Parts: structure tokens; sequence; C-alpha cells
């Protein structure tokens, strides 16, 4: 029968009540390293045709992601285009947006990331609205991935934000058609786990339920976007192992501008086609005059690290006799790392490699596995 | 009381959305901060006739 | 006032074939289309279908 | 001192070098700095454990100023009385201050807490049968007080008119008076069935202010200050519903009395036969055993020969022991015989509600003797950033005085100098340009000027309606309705009528052409008329305050004195010495030199039945 | 009579306006 004011004061300052912290950090670090133990050389389709389906409906007007959903999805898609064409140069990409119940194609499937960047910049200014259509987007992705050759893997990335979708027709027929066309769909949901997206990811990825990814915050969204630049591991049942006829053009040098064969504009430089001697603007592109894939050796060179990955470096035992006092490829001295008073050399920062048995620091552990992709100890080994 | 309708062939509706965008721009101009509030007026000349 | 998009008219016809049936035998025959929709929005059929 | 040799840079600190306090190793977590010289507490808001310290400081200390980054608090005696009244023992306050401070707490501050917190609740003023008693649980405290003996378990009756003298004297001694109403245990006074309507919601800052008032389960007499439009009336209704006894409400205007009656009848379950109004037209009282009376300060404190019916009503008010009095606009209570309303009315609980707790004399500090300690200071910028009040953009337009007007300004007396600096034509041009610009923006503008002649001249020059004292009330209502509804009426000129508590339409721009000396109360009262605008929910909305003042005059001095209170609240008065588009405006008021000369001349020339057919 | 007539003349005014605009 009383009131809120007549109750006793909250005393919030009294509620605040006040070394083994390194161990508490290193157990989480080891759990993070535990999830990276399953490193295997799965065969991955290097040549990809990724259709990026972006939601541009009324669900993007929600400001639960700063500043609104649509603006940062466009920015993260720009960063994803840059990273995808950096790590998968040969792969082509097309961008499709969903708006007002109609799937809209904004850039054709092309190997030039600049066109997709310009298209995303053009979409960034308009306000998203409408009611999304997963079936229209999937049908247009099916139409765009139809002329993709059999060696090139057909993939669809959907940044889906709404929780419900409206389809002009049956969506299970579209799912069956996508399965029959060997199209793998990975959906990055925004709000919650939609059942149709989970079923689509499960059916299109041969019973794999791990291709439906839902973010948690900003950092999880960035990690999920950076997870999609890696080529997907193909199935054993796929038997489309075909030789790809392609040429390596020589970079022509000329001070006189000449007409390119791809855009019919005056270009100083270029690359003369090794088969039909028609110059192109940028690489890697198909030849506009003889329909041959024209790439460089560096474009192939970017993708062996997916074909064979580095085995993850093993944390050294604390009681094990350390070989060196400093790093191998880095020569940073390993400190005492006394986590507590009697910790002594607990969780020593050396990272032994499984082949050369060479010790590396944390910076070398996160550099040799990420930016480099080769162990300097394994190459210094005189086999 | 009376009911009135806007029959469109979905061609002028884009123009209607542009007019709503223009109305939104006018709403932005209504709440615009005055130039003597967003920046200092000390370096400029004194007010008068 | 109410804004009637063309796709709104098409979805009205598709979702409600009774409205398209009343549209076909009246609009080219008796009265024009805006008069038809003005009559329809004031009718009990619109309230029943809503 | 702590055996600390002073540094070479300790010279310019007049015994304020507190470097002898050894900094704690974990100081960066702690948000407090404690000055031993005056008990001033320096709180950093950006550090962790800040709000968990901020609530502690606003319970135990008075906030001198609350800017964005560093907050400054003062430990005073009344704040310590409020802190111990809500159940904070001295050891808890000392230990929490020691935990939350970087520097160790000095023994001077600790002894100050010990001295002020002890001897609290010794002497209590209780009211029994409409007769004041001062009571002490300890016997010898009655005998030790012998200087001011106004005597008429251990208690003695004092006179009704000498309650203020007793409170001042016992504040001079180290035995402050405990003025708390235990309405839960008070069964002599007949209760009321008044309660808040379930459809009425109460904002959290109002709940915090009432929790300051009703913290210990007893109604503590004091002052709650809230901005205009923040709902001080709702706080009054809610406190009346909490006490559930007979309530008397004193206002400054009859329209405020009608507004208070309407708010009681609207926001809470009070029947109209329980309510009554004591005004000139209305003098009938409620016939029930308890209820509400609303009246005016001048009506209760009328020393003149009042009428017979009013004498009967005042006898009814004085003969009845009231359980609660609400003193709306409590800043006018410290006046000459407005002071006497707390003595002529025997009320157990006294709540003062105001927005402008300032006076230009020193009598504003007498309210703790009259009503009680300052219960709750509302943070105006916290309320503005939460959308409860409008986010005003305070400004101060500097109008350069013309050559001939300033020449006449130097060789004149102060009274004529006043009107001569109000009516400078550059101020006319600035006001006209601001009216035009904010009328193009679709803002409701209220222009304030205390000089009636200047008000009329500005209104006639700009073609806008004006409202002042001798305008008829029906004309005032018609002009207010036109301002509220007619889109062609967006600017109304107001004299000091608008400063006091009258009903006004919502406005989003304000221009202050003239003012009444350095009245901080009037300056903050004028700001309150644009603080409650409806457009607060709109994102990016800002109201506008302009104080048009004439350059190199006493108007700078008075404007700075007025703005001192608003910058104490935290507002930033940005000066404007240039308006972009003064020369590009189509019509300028007194642009030609001959027009300015004519205005100068006008301002200077301003200053036996049958014998009854005889009569 | 006035609501029926007002409805029908509003319909006819809308029809006249929409035939003029087309
Ligand atoms: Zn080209
Ligand atoms: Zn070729
Ligand atoms: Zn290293
Ligand atoms: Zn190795």
């Amino acid at each position: 029968g009383g009131y809120a004011w007549e109750d006793e004061i909250k005393r919030s300052w009294d509620l605040v009540k006040v070394m083994a912290s390194l161990v508490a950090s290193i157990v989480e670090a080891r759990k993070k390293r535990t999830a990276k133990k399953n490193i295997t050389p799965y065969q991955r389709g290097i040549i990809r045709s990724l259709i990026l389906t972006l939601d541009c409906s009324e669900a993007m007007l929600e400001k639960d992601l700063r500043p609104n959903r649509h603006a940062m999805i466009i920015q993260y898609a720009i960063d994803f285009v840059h990273e995808f064409f950096d790590q998968n140069p040969i792969s082509q990409m097309g961008i499709i947006i969903m708006r007002n119940g109609l799937a809209q194609l904004v850039s054709q499937v092309s190997g030039n990331p600049q066109d997709h960047i310009d298209a995303l910049k053009s979409i960034r200014k308009q306000e998203p609205k409408g009611n999304p259509s997963l079936q229209n987007a999937l049908e247009m992705a099916r139409g765009l991935l139809l002329p993709v050759p059999a060696h090139c893997t057909r993939e669809v990335l959907i940044v889906f934000g709404s929780l419900s979708t409206t389809d002009p027709g049956d969506i299970h027929q579209t799912i069956d058609s996508l399965v029959s066309e060997k199209i793998r769909v990975k959906v990055l949901g925004l709000s919650a786990q939609v059942a149709i997206c989970k079923e689509l990811c499960k059916a299109t990825n041969y019973g794999d339920e791990s291709f439906y990814k839902i973010l948690l915050d900003e950092t999880h969204l960035k990690e999920l976007f950076n997870e999609a630049v890696t080529p997907l591991p193909v199935n054993k049942i796929n038997k489309g192992f075909t030789l790809v006829k392609m040429g390596f053009p020589t970079r022509i040098f000329e001070d006189t501008p000449t007409f390119c064969s791809c855009h019919s504009k005056l270009v100083y430089g270029g690359y003369f086609c090794p088969n039909c001697h028609s110059k192109v603007c940028s690489l890697p592109t198909v030849c506009p005059c003889c329909d041959l894939m024209l790439i460089l050796s560096t474009h192939l060179a970017r993708s062996y690290h997916h074909l064979m990955p580095l085995k993850t470096f093993a944390e050294v035992p604390t009681t094990e006799k350390f070989r060196s006092e400093d790093c191998f490829s880095c020569q940073s001295r390993f400190p005492i790392l006394k986590n507590h008073k009697n910790g002594k050399l607990l969780t020593s920062s050396r990272y032994r490699c499984e082949d050369c048995k060479q010790e590396f620091c944390v910076d070398c552990d996160v550099f040799i596995h990420e930016i480099l992709h080769n162990c300097p100890g394994c190459e210094s080994k005189p086999v | 009381a009376t009911l009135h309708i806007n029959i469109t062939t979905a061609s002028d509706e884009v123009a209607q959305r542009e007019l709503q965008e223009r109305q939104a721009e006018e709403k932005r101009k209504q709440n615009a901060v005055p130039e003597w509030h967003k920046q200092s007026t000390i370096g400029k000349t004194a007010l008068g006739r | 006032n109410v804004n009637l998009s063309r796709e709104k008219i098409l979805n009205i016809f598709e979702n409600y074939p009774i409205v398209k049936k009343a549209y076909t035998d009246n609009v080219p025959k008796n009265f024009k289309e805006p008069e038809f929709w003005a009559r329809f929005f004031s009718s009990k059929l619109f309230r029943k279908l809503r | 001192p702590a055996d600390f040799v002073p540094d070479s840079v300790s010279g310019m600190f007049r015994s304020h070098d507190f470097s002898y306090l050894r900094l704690r190793p974990d100081h960066a977590s702690r948000p407090l700095w404690i000055s031993p010289s005056d008990g001033r507490i320096i709180l950093e808001s950006f550090s962790p454990l800040a709000e968990q310290a901020q609530d502690f400081l606003v319970t135990i200390a008075e906030p001198i100023s609350r800017p964005s980054h560093i907050h400054e608090y003062k430990i005073t005696a009344y704040s310590l009385y409020a802190a111990v009244s809500v159940g904070l023992e001295t050891d808890d306050i000392i230990s929490v201050l020691d935990r939350l401070s970087k520097v160790p707490v000095a023994e001077s501050i600790i002894n100050f807490i010990k001295g002020a917190t002890i001897s609290y609740g010794k002497v209590k003023l209780v009211i029994k049968h409409n007769r004041y008693f001062v009571e002490t649980t300890q016997a010898d405290i009655l005998q030790m007080l012998l200087n001011d003996s106004v005597i008429g378990v251990h208690s003695f009756e004092i006179a009704n008119e000498s309650v203020e003298v007793v409170k001042k004297r016992c504040q001079e001694i180290d035995y402050p008076v405990l003025e708390e109403y235990d309405f839960r245990n008070d069964h002599r006074n007949p209760d009321l069935d008044i309660d808040l309507k379930p459809s009425t919601q109460i904002r959290p800052y109002q709940e915090k202010s009432l929790s300051k008032m009703f913290g210990n389960g007893r109604a503590r007499s004091g002052i709650i200050v809230l901005p205009c439009g923040a709902g001080k009336t709702l706080v009054g209704i809610t406190a009346a519903c909490t006490i559930k006894k007979s309530v008397i409400v004193l206002c400054t205007s009859s329209v405020s009395v009608m507004q208070w009656r309407q708010q009681f009848l609207q926001w809470c379950t009070l029947q109209p036969e329980n309510c009554a109004v004591f005004t000139s037209d209305n003098k009938e009282m409620f016939q029930t055993e308890s209820g509400l009376v609303v009246s005016t300060y001048s009506m209760v404190a009328n020393t003149r020969n009042r009428s017979h019916d009013s004498q009967k009503v005042m006898d009814f008010l004085t003969g009845r022991e009231w359980g609660f009095i609400i003193l709306d606009e409590v800043h006018v209570v410290p006046a000459a015989m407005f002071r006497r309303v707390v003595s002529t009315i025997a009320a157990h609980a006294k709540l003062g509600l105001t927005a402008t707790l300032v006076r230009e004399d020193d009598k504003i500090g007498d309210l703790n003797f009259l009503i009680g300690p300052k219960l709750y200071e509302a943070n105006w910028m916290e309320l503005s950033q939460k959308g409860h009040i409008a986010n005003v953009q305070c400004a101060e337009v500097w109008c350069p005085m013309t050559a001939e007007f300033y020449q006449e300004y130097l060789r004149e007396t102060a009274r004529k100098r006043m009107l001569l600096y109000i009516m400078n034509p550059t101020k006319f041009q600035a006001c006209q340009f601001l009216i035009q610009y904010h009328e193009r923006r679709g803002d409701k503008i209220i222009v304030f000027s205390d000089n009636v002649y200047a008000l009329q001249e500005y209104a006639l020059k700009m073609g806008k309606p004006f409202i002042y004292g001798s305008t008829p009330q029906q004309e005032r209502m018609n002009i207010l309705q036109n301002f509220q509804y007619n889109d062609q009426i967006n600017t109304i000129f107001l004299s000091k009528v608008g400063d006091t508590s009258i009903d006004l339409p919502e406005a989003t721009c304000l221009i202050q052409i003239s003012s009444h000396y350095g009245s901080r109360r009037q300056e903050a009262q004028r700001l309150g008329r644009i603080l409650r605008a409806k457009r607060r929910n709109d994102e990016g909305f800002n109201a506008f305050f302009y104080s048009l003042v004439s350059k190199d005059t006493q108007e700078m001095y008075y404007s700075t004195k007025r703005q001192a209170f608003l910058v104490d609240q935290g507002y930033a008065f940005k000066v404007i010495t240039h308006l972009h588009g003064m020369e590009n405006i189509p019509n300028l008021a007194y642009a030609s030199p001959r027009e300015r000369r004519e205005l100068l001349q006008e301002v200077l020339l301003k200053n036996h039945p049958l014998i009854r057919k005889m009569y | 009579i006035k609501m029926t007539l007002q409805q029908i003349i509003s319909r006819y005014k809308d029809a006249d306006i929409y035939e003029e605009k087309r």
C-alpha cells in the first residue's frame, strides 16, 4: 500500500564491492586456438561467381546498427568487394538489391571491382524501403549465374535483414532449381534466424547448416563479411574438374594512346592478348575479342595459400626446455611471463612450428598465418 | 466526408516521391541553424544600417 | 484523399477477382475508372473485403 | 600540512596548495577531489564509477555547477542534514568519501562532517492543536537556550509569529531544527481520499525529487526547483496525494490559482466538493472535514481591511491545522509580509515549488528558515538532453549605439539614459531582422520589453500586437488566441505581464528588447516561456533566446548580471556582434539619418432629501 | 439529398479533372 518515494534510498554506491588475470585471459586465448585446430587442406573452388544480394527494404530503416542498417551494410559491402577482389582476383561478382518487392540488378557479373564500387556508391545515396522478395532475388541470381561455366563455382551471398519475405510464387521450387543448378547460397542474417533462409542454406550447401550466419555486433559483422572472401570447400560429389584454357598477356608499353578492345577508348598502357593480340584495359578479364580468360601469374599466385594452408603454430609447454631466448623470424626476446608470483615461465609466448620446430612470438604467429602464408623456419630448413 | 482518389499509372508516382523528398528538404531548411549560431561573428563587421 | 498506384490496382485485381469482375463490365460500359474507384471505396463491398 | 616543503609555484595559491595530500596508487579509478579549505568536491564525470559517485554527491552535497566534464560540489550544513535525514550515518559518508576520493580526506573535512551531522534532530517544531511547540528528547537542550526566550517529552510552546526567529536562532546555534511531518502516524488531522489518477505518468526526475522529499517515510519541508514545463505542478499534486491530508496552495496570480485548481481536478482523484478557491470572486469553502484550498499570497497576507466574508474565510484557514502547504513561486515568499504566510497558516509540511530560486537581495537565503532546505536542484541540461524541456540556443546580440544617441546618452540622468539605450535604432534593426528571419522559419516569437513606451513603439514600428498591463483582459485573450492559432500572427510583444505566471501559447523564439535592471529571476522566467515547446520531440529542434542589448552602456552590466544565473545553470550565452543580412533586408527601421534624428527628438521629448438636488 | 448529391457531384468533378489532366 506504500509508494515508491517512501521506500528506502537505493544506495547505489554501496552496491559497488571491490593476480591470475593473465591465466583468465590465456584460457580464453587457448579456447580461441582450440577452434582453429581443425586445419585441413579442403579443396576450395578458386574461380567463383558470387552474387551479392543486398537487402534494401524497410528493415534497413532500423537504426539498431549505427547509424542505420543500410549505410553500414553498403560500407561493409564496399570493404567486402575490395577484400574479395584482393583475395579472389579471378572470381567474378554481381550485385543485386531487393526493393519494393522487386529484385533490382545494379551491376552485371564482372571481374572489375571498380564497377561494383561505383554501383554501391550509387546505391548508398537512395533511401531503402519496401518489402523484400527472396524468391525474386534468387530467381535473378539464378538467371545471372546461368552463363557461368561449370569450372567456376556458382555462389550467392545474401545480406538479408528482414524477418519475413513476400514471394510472387513458390520459393521451394526456386530452392530446388538452385540445388539442381549447383548454386551454394550463404545468407548473412541481421535480426534473427529465419527458417526459409536456414532451409535454403542447408539445401544449397549439401546439408550444411553452418552457412546461415547471424551477427552479434559491429565486430561480428566485420568478421562475417571477412569470412565470405575465402573460397568455400567444395563437395566430394562434385566431378567438374576441368582444365581452364587461359592466357597470360604481356604488359604492352606505348607512349601513344590506342583503342582498347574492351571499352573502345584511348588507353596508353594495356595488355596484348596472347591468343588474338587484342589489348585490354585491366586484368583479370575475359578477352573481348576471343573469349579467353586473361590473367597474370600474380592472379594465380594469390590463391595457393587457400589450396595448402599453414598448419597452426603450437603453443610451447611451460616446462619444456626452450630452444631460443628470442624470436626466430622476428628476434623479439621472449619475456619471463610470470603471470603470478610462482608462475615462472607459465604460458611462454613461443609458438613452435610443426615442421621446422622453430619458435615464434605472438606478432609472428598472427602475421605468418594472416598476411604472410609461409613459415620462414620451414623455408630456412635445408631439405 | 467526401472521398477522393489518386489514380496513377505508376509513372508520376516517382515524381510524387520526388515531391515528398522536396518537402523533406523544406523541413530540413526549416530546422536549419542560423549562421550567427553555428559560427562566431566576431571577425565579421559590426551590425548596423 | 488516397493514393492509388498502378501496382496497387493490379494487386487489388489479383487478390480480389470480384473487383476486377466489377471493373470489366462497368468501366468501358457505364462510367469511367476514377468514378468507379470513388464508388467502390464508398461501397459495402470494400468494407467487407477489408 | 603533512611535513611537505612547499614548491616554488605555491606562491600564487593563498594557502590553497593541497599538494601535501599524498595521491593514492589507484587514483585513476576514483572520480573525486576534496578541497580541505572549503569542502568543495571536484567530480570528474568521464571517469569510471562517476554516476555511482554522482548520486552520492547529489545526496550529500550541493552542486555549485554541473558542466559536461568536471562537476563541482559543495559540502554544506543543509546538504548534510538532508543526507543524514535519508538514513546516511556519518561513518558511511566518511568511508564512501574516502573510497571515492583520489587524495585522502583531510581531518578538517572529517571534523566538519562530524560537527554538522551531529546535533541533528535534537530540537523539533511540532504543531499540536494549531499551536506551535518546540520539542527536544534531551532535557538540558531546553535549558541551554536562554537568549531568545519567547516561551508562551521535554517541550515548551512558542508564539506563532516567532517561529522564524526561533528557527534562525537555533540555526545560529549548533542545534538545527528538525521539520519533518510523519503523516503516516498523524491521526488527529482528518485524512483525504486524494490519490493520483492511474492514467497520469510521472517522469523519473520528478520521482527523484519526491524521493528527496519523502526519503525517510516522513514529509520533509523544503524547496524543489524545476524548470518551467518540467512539471512542478505535477510534483505538487503528487506530494499532496502522498501526504493525503488537507492541502493549501498559495499562488502569485489568480489565473495561477485557477490553473492549480484545474490541475488538481485533472491529474488526481480529488472531488470538486473537496476543493475550494479563495479569490475575490470565489469565497465559499469546502464543507467536508478535509480538502483543498487554493489562493493567492496577497489574499492571505493582506494587512489591509479585508471584507467580512474574507475575514471569515481567513479565520477558517487560521483555525484549521493544515497538513500540507504548497508555496508555488517560493522566491516571492521572502518579501515583507509574504514572509508571514508560513506563520499565519499552521501547516505541518511546507513545499516550495519554483523555477527561479534567486533574488537580487540576500533574502533568498532566508527560505531555509521559512520553508526548509533546498530539497532538489533540477539539472536543466540533463532535462534538455532528455527532451523534457526545450534545447534553447541562448544568445546576446550586441547593438552598437549610434553617435547622436550615445552623445545624448552620456549627458543624461540614469532614468532617461535607460529609455535612451532601449530605443537605439540599431536595436530596432536587429529586432526587425530577427523577427523577419524567425518568421520565415515558422517560429512563434515572444518579444519581451519592460519599458511600456518602448514596447508600444517597437510594436507600432514592426506592425505586431502588443500586450501589457492596461490592455483589457478580453483583448489580451483575443491576441493570445490569434498568436496561438492565426498563422499571420507569429510575433506578440509582451511587457512584464508575460514575466509573471500568466498563461501563454507555446513559443520557440524570444527577443528581450529591455529588462528590469539585473533581475536574474525575470531573466530565467522569460527563458521558461520557450522551455516547454511542443516541438521537443522533433529531432534537431532548438528554441532561440535573444537578449538585444546596447553596446558600451550599463545594459552590458545588467545583461551580464542577469545571465549570471543562466550560466550558473549551464547555458552558454554566445555573443552576436554581426547579423548576416542586415543591409540586405528590404525595410530597415530608421535607416535614414533623418528618421533617426526624428526618433531622437521624439525620445528626448518623451521626458433633508430636497437639498440633495444640488449634488 | 445533400449527401447523395454531394457524393455524386464530387465523383463527377473528379472524373472531369482526371479527363482534363489526361
Ligand atoms: Zn578498355
Ligand atoms: Zn584474345
Ligand atoms: Zn617474432
Ligand atoms: Zn615452420
